[PDB]
C-alpha cells in the first residue's frame, strides 16, 4: 500500500482511516487468539516489538493522529488541515513511528 | 564625647544621602549601604531619614515600610520609635488640616500594618477618627492600602467600617466626591486589593550583627517519526510545550533528522513552517539554527546531506522566512551549499522575480553591490558555474 | 509475554489460582495456562518453595553459635502452604539461647538499621513464593505488604510476632525479605538468598522449563 | 461530535474518536501578517495608482 | 443552588445533544439519532460560496437554539432559558450583611 | 452579525451568573468596518475574513445569494455608458 503510493496517501483520510480499522483488525485477529482482546493485556509492546525480541513485529500506520475536518465542509467546498482525531489507540505517550515517514515520497 | 557627636552627623548625612538615592533601579544597593553604616547610636537619626523620605517618594513607601521592617527584626526599639514618631505626624497633620501630610503618614502606617510593624489596632483607631470628622477622603486611600491585611486580621473591625462608610455614603448627605470615593472603596473590597555610656559596646554589637546579615532528543525524533504529515508532527511537537531555552535544540534536532533522511522531504519544511507561523520564539530559534548552521555546522556534512539542508533551507526561506543571509576563504562545502539554496529558490520562486526579491532584501553578503577591487569577479563566476543572471550585469557596472 | 498478557491490572478477569501453582490467570488465557502447567510440572512449586526452606534450614545449621540460635525447627506445614496465597505460615520458627533484640519491621537491603525496639525469644522464617507480572512485579513491595497484613490480623500460624517473610518472584527472579532482625544476622541471610538464587536445584529446574518453553 | 468537527460516532472507528485541535490550525488562521508579507508587496508593487449645478 | 448553572446540563440538552449527534464536550455522546446521508450535491443553499462566517457556530449553540442553529432538527426537545440567581450565604457565623455587593447612591 | 450565539456563549462563560440579553429599539446602524469595491478584498473562504475587507465580502455573499453575481468569482460596479467614464477617468 505504502511502496505503492507513498506521497499519495497523506491527503486522503479515507485511506489513513482503513489503515486504522484495519491494523485494529489485525490486532484483534491476534488477541482473538488469545480469547481477550483486553486493551491493557496488549500494550503495543507485544506487536510491534520485533520477532527478534519475541513480538510479532508488525509495521503500524495506524498511531498516526489522523486528520479529522468539517465534514461539512469538507465533502462541500474547501478544506485544511485542523483538529486532529484520535489515531489508533491508547499509548502511555509510547509514539509508534510510522512506515511512510521511512519511505521517501514519490516526487 | 566629640567624636561620638561627630560620627553621629557622619550617619545623619548618609541616611539623608540614601533616601534621596532610594529608587527601583538600585534598591538592593541602598539596602547594603544602610546596612553598611550603624543605626542605634543614630537610630534617631535613622528615623527622621526614613520619615523624611516618606514625606518626600511617597511612591516608594512600600519599600520605605520593608525597610524599618527588617530594621525592626533586629533592632525593634528603634522601629517603636518610628512608629511613635510617625504616629504624631499623623496627629499633627490631624490638627493643622495638613492633608496631604495625612494621606502620606496614612499610607505608611499602612505599609507598616502590611509588614507586621505594627498592629492594626491603631489603624482602625485612625479610620474611626477619619469617620466622626466626615472625611471620606483620608480613609479611603488608607483603607485600600491595608484592606487585605486589615480583613485577614481583624475581620470584625473591617466589617464595622464598611458599615459606617455604608452609612456615610446612605444616611448623610455626602458630596460628589465623597460619594465617588466610598464607591470606589466598595469596589476595591468587591475584588478584595486586587493592586551614650555604652558607645563602644554598642558599636560593637552593630558590627556583629553587620557581619551576620540524550532523552529528550530521542522523544523528538520519535515525535518526528511518529506522524504522517509534518503538520502532525508539528502539532505534536507544540503539544510538548517546551521551554524557549530547548527551542533551538529541537530545531537542530529536527534538522539532523532531516539530514539523516536519503533526500529531502518536505514533510520537515512542513513542519517548519508550522513552528514559524505559531510563534515568534520559534522563529528566532530557526534563524539561530541557520546561523549555526552555515557558520560552523555545514563543513561538517557529507555532500548529499549538505543538499537536502540547502533544499530545506531554500523551502523555508522561499517565502516563510525573511532573506537575511551572511556570506575567496569561505569556499567549500559552504559554497555547494549556497549554491544547493539558490537552486531551491529558482524552482519555488522563478528567477527574475527571485531577483527581485533578492534586490528587495538588503542583501550585501549574497550580492555584494560594491565592486570592492575585482573581489565580486568570484561571486560572478561561482553564479556562473550554476545558472543564473545579473551577475553580468552587476560586473558591468562596476567596470 | 505472560507476564504482560496475564497481569494484575485487568479490567474483568475472574481471578482463578492455576491447579498446583500460585500462578493467579485473570480470566481465561488460553495457551498461558498450559505453558504454565508445563513449566510447573510434577508439583514444581511446592519443591521450589520446599527447597528453599531446606537450604534455609541448612544455612541456619551453618550458622547457629554465631547468631546464638537454639534450635532450627521446620514446621510440619500442610503441603498446599506453598500456594496458599491468602493465608500463610512460619515455615521456619527459630528459638534463640539468649534474648534477641530486633529491630523493626524492616527490608532486606536496608544498611540503616536501630535494634533497641522489639525484644523476642522466638522468631520464625516464612518463605513465600509469587509468580511476577508487569504490573506487581515488584517483589519487596509486595513482601512489604503480605507482612503488613499477616502479621497483624488474628493469627497468621505464627508463634512468635516477630519474623522474616523471605519472597521471590519466580517469573523475575527477584527476591526479597521483609520482617525483623538481629545484629549480624541480615548481611548473612541476603548472601543466603544470593546463593539461593545463583545455584537453588528446584529453582534451576524451574528456569530450564521455562527455557525450554520460550525455546 | 463538536463544533461540525469531531468523528460522527466513537463505535466502529477502531479507536478513542478523541480529537485534540491542531495548532496548525491557529497558523493557518493567523497569517494576515504573511499575507501582508505577500500581500503587502503586492499593495506596494501596485501603489501609485458641477458648477452649473451648484 | 443557583439553578442557572445547569446550562447545557439540563436532561432535555443532553438529549437534544443525542438527537442532533452533539457532544457538549463536558458532557455524554451516543449513537446519532439519524445515519448522517452526506447528499448535499453541492446546491445553492448552504454553500461557502454564499454564507457568511463572522460565527464559528459552536455546537454549544445548537443545543440551546436547536431548532434556529441546527437544521434538520429531529425528536429534538426545548430547553430552557433562565433568570440569575443572586444568592449569598454568610459562612463567618453573621446575621444580615451587605458584604458581596455595594450600597445605593441616596 | 456577531450576535450568533452571544448570550449562549456568555452564559457558558460565565457559569449562568450573568445573562444577556440583545435589543434593537434604538434602530442603530453603523458603517461595516473595510471597503467596499474592492477586488483584492480577503484571503480566507472558510474563517472570519479581515476588517477592511470585511464590507466587501458581506456584499459579495449577499449578491451570492440573491444571484445577482453569476458564478464561483464576480464584482460590483456601475452600468453606465463610455466604460464607466475611462474607469473614473483612472
Amino acid at each position: 500500500l505504502f511502496t505503492y503510493f507513498r506521497e499519495a496517501i497523506v491527503a486522503t483520510e479515507p485511506l489513513l482511516d482503513i489503515l486504522v480499522k484495519g491494523e485494529t483488525r489485525i490486532q484483534n485477529r491476534v488477541k482473538l487468539g488469545l480469547n481477550s482482546k483486553m486493551p491493557t493485556r496488549f500494550p503495543p509492546a507485544v506487536f510491534y516489538t520485533p520477532k527478534e525480541l519475541g513480538g510479532l513485529g508488525m509495521i503500524s500506520a495506524s498511531h498516526i493522529l489522523i486528520p479529522a475536518s468539517d465534514l461539512s465542509w469538507s465533502k462541500q467546498t474547501d478544506t485544511g488541515i485542523t483538529h486532529f482525531r484520535a489515531g489508533m489507540t491508547h499509548e502511555d505517550e509510547k509514539l509508534i513511528p510510522t512506515i511512510f515517514r521511512y519511505i521517501t515520497t514519490w516526487e | 564625647i566629640k567624636f561620638q557627636r561627630e560620627n553621629w552627623e557622619m550617619i545623619r548625612s548618609h541616611v539623608s544621602p540614601i533616601i534621596s538615592n532610594l529608587t527601583m533601579d538600585n534598591l538592593q544597593e541602598s539596602h547594603r549601604d544602610l546596612f553598611q553604616v550603624n543605626i542605634l547610636i543614630g537610630r534617631d537619626i535613622i528615623c527622621k531619614n526614613v520619615v523624611d523620605f516618606t514625606l518626600n517618594n511617597g511612591r516608594l513607601i512600600p519599600a520605605l515600610s520593608a525597610l524599618i521592617a527588617l530594621l525592626n527584626s533586629d533592632i525593634p526599639d528603634i522601629g517603636e520609635t518610628l512608629a511613635k514618631e510617625l504616629m504624631l505626624m499623623f496627629v499633627q497633620q490631624f490638627n493643622r488640616k495638613d492633608y496631604v501630610s495625612c494621606g502620606n503618614i496614612l499610607q505608611c502606617l499602612s505599609i507598616l500594618f502590611l509588614y507586621d510593624v505594627i498592629h492594626e489596632i491603631v489603624i482602625l483607631q485612625i479610620l474611626l477618627l477619619l469617620l466622626e470628622k466626615n472625611s471620606l477622603r483620608l480613609v479611603i486611600a488608607v483603607m485600600k492600602i491595608c484592606g487585605w491585611k486589615l480583613a485577614l486580621v481583624s475581620k470584625k473591625t473591617h466589617d464595622m467600617i464598611w458599615e459606617k462608610l455604608r452609612y456615610i455614603l446612605q444616611t448623610q448627605e455626602l458630596s460628589s466626591t465623597l460619594r465617588e470615593s466610598l464607591e470606589t472603596l466598595f469596589e476595591i473590597r468587591q475584588k478584595d486589593y486586587k493592586s551614650c555610656e555604652n558607645f563602644n559596646e554598642l558599636t560593637m554589637a552593630f558590627d556583629t550583627l553587620r557581619q551576620k546579615l540524550v532523552e529528550f532528543k530521542k522523544k523528538i525524533y520519535l515525535v518526528l517519526k511518529s506522524s504522517l504529515s509534518g503538520d502532525e508532527a508539528a502539532h505534536k511537537l507544540l503539544k510538548l510545550k517546551i521551554a524557549n531555552n530547548l527551542k533551538k535544540s529541537v530545531v537542530d534536532i529536527i534538522i539532523k533528522s532531516s539530514l539523516q533522511e536519503s533526500t529531502f522531504s518536505k514533510f520537515y519544511s512542513i513542519l517548519s513552517e508550522r513552528m514559524i507561523t505559531f510563534h515568534r520564539s520559534w522563529q528566532t530559534a530557526y534563524n539561530e539554527t541557520f546561523e549555526q548552521n552555515y557558520t560552523q555546522d555545514i563543513e561538517d556534512y557529507e555532500t548529499d546531506q549538505l543538499r537536502i539542508l540547502g533544499k530545506f533551507w531554500g523551502h523555508l526561506i522561499s517565502y516563510e522566512f525573511l532573506p537575511m543571509d551572511c556570506l575567496e576563504e569561505s569556499c567549500p562545502q559552504g559554497r555547494i551549499f549556497i549554491k544547493f539554496l539558490f537552486q531551491e529558490l529558482v524552482n519555488e520562486l522563478g528567477l527574475d522575480e527571485l531577483q527581485l526579491r533578492l534586490n528587495s532584501s538588503k542583501l550585501d553578503g549574497m550580492f555584494p553591490l560594491e565592486g570592492d577591487a575585482e573581489h565580486i569577479r568570484y561571486s560572478i563566476n561561482f553564479f556562473t558555474a550554476i545558472g543564473l543572471g545579473l551577475l553580468t550585469e552587476d560586473m558591468r557596472s562596476r567596470l | 509475554w505472560s507476564p504482560t498478557i496475564n497481569r494484575a491490572n485487568v479490567y474483568v478477569g475472574f481471578l482463578v489460582q492455576l491447579d498446583l501453582t500460585g500462578i493467579f490467570l485473570h480470566g481465561k488465557i488460553p495457551t498461558l495456562k498450559i505453558s504454565l502447567i508445563q513449566i510447573f510440572r510434577a508439583h514444581l512449586w511446592q519443591k521450589i518453595h520446599e527447597s528453599i526452606v531446606f537450604d534455609i534450614c541448612q544455612i541456619l545449621d551453618g550458622e547457629l553459635d554465631v547468631l546464638q540460635i537454639e534450635s532450627v525447627t521446620k514446621e510440619t506445614v500442610h503441603p498446599r502452604k506453598s500456594y496458599k496465597m491468602n493465608s500463610s505460615a512460619a515455615d521456619i520458627t527459630m528459638e534463640s539461647v539468649h534474648e534477641w533484640e530486633v529491630s523493626k519491621p524492616s527490608l532486606l537491603h536496608e544498611t540503616n538499621d536501630s535494634f533497641k525496639g522489639l525484644i523476642t525469644n522466638k522468631m520464625w522464617f516464612d518463605v513465600q513464593l509469587r509468580y511476577g507480572d508487569y504490573d506487581s512485579h515488584d517483589i519487596s513491595r509486595y513482601v512489604r505488604a503480605k507482612f503488613l497484613d499477616y502479621t497483624t490480623d488474628n493469627v497468621s500460624m505464627y508463634p512468635s510476632p516477630t519474623g522474616v517473610m523471605i519472597g521471590i518472584d519466580l517469573a523475575y527472579n527477584m527476591y526479597d525479605a521483609y520482617g525483623n532482625w538481629f545484629n549480624g544476622l541480615k548481611p548473612l541471610i541476603q548472601n543466603s538468598m544470593r546463593t539461593i538464587m545463583k545455584a537453588n536445584p528446584a529453582l534451576y529446574v524451574l528456569r530450564e522449563r521455562i527455557r525450554k518453553g520460550l525455546q | 461530535s463538536y463544533n461540525g468537527i469531531g468523528l460522527k460516532s466513537a463505535k466502529g472507528s477502531s479507536t478513542s474518536g478523541h480529537v485534540q485541535r491542531s495548532l496548525a490550525s491557529n497558523n493557518r488562521r493567523r497569517p494576515q501578517g504573511s499575507q501582508q508579507q505577500r500581500q503587502q508587496r503586492q499593495n506596494a508593487i501596485k501603489k501609485a495608482s458641477i458648477e452649473t449645478h451648484m | 443552588t443557583d439553578k442557572n448553572y445547569y446550562y447545557l446540563f439540563d436532561k432535555k440538552s443532553f438529549f437534544n445533544g443525542k438527537a442532533l449527534n452533539n457532544a457538549i464536550p463536558g458532557g455524554p455522546k451516543f449513537e446519532p439519532l439519524y445515519p448522517r446521508e452526506e447528499e448535499e450535491d453541492y446546491n445553492e443553499f448552504n454553500s461557502i460560496d454564499r454564507v457568511i462566517f463572522r460565527v464559528p457556530i459552536r455546537s454549544e449553540y445548537k443545543v440551546a437554539f436547536p431548532h434556529l442553529y441546527n437544521s434538520r432538527p429531529r425528536s429534538v426537545r426545548i430547553p430552557w432559558y433562565n433568570n440569575p440567581v443572586s444568592c449569598i450565604i454568610q459562612n463567618d457565623e453573621e446575621y444580615d450583611t451587605p458584604a458581596l455587593f455595594f450600597d445605593p447612591s441616596l | 452579525i456577531e450576535s450568533a450565539g452571544f448570550e449562549t456563549d456568555l452564559r457558558l462563560s460565565t457559569n449562568g451568573l450573568g445573562m444577556c440579553q440583545l435589543y434593537f429599539w434604538h434602530k442603530i446602524w453603523r458603517k461595516v468596518p473595510g471597503d467596499v469595491l474592492d477586488k483584492d478584498a480577503f484571503i480566507p473562504k472558510l474563517k472570519p475574513a479581515p476588517i477592511n475587507s470585511l464590507s466587501r465580502d458581506f456584499v459579495m455573499k449577499t449578491r451570492r445569494r440573491k444571484g445577482i453575481s453569476t458564478g464561483g468569482f464576480m464584482s460590483n460596479d456601475g452600468p453606465t455608458l463610455e466604460k464607466y467614464i475611462s474607469a473614473e477617468l483612472y
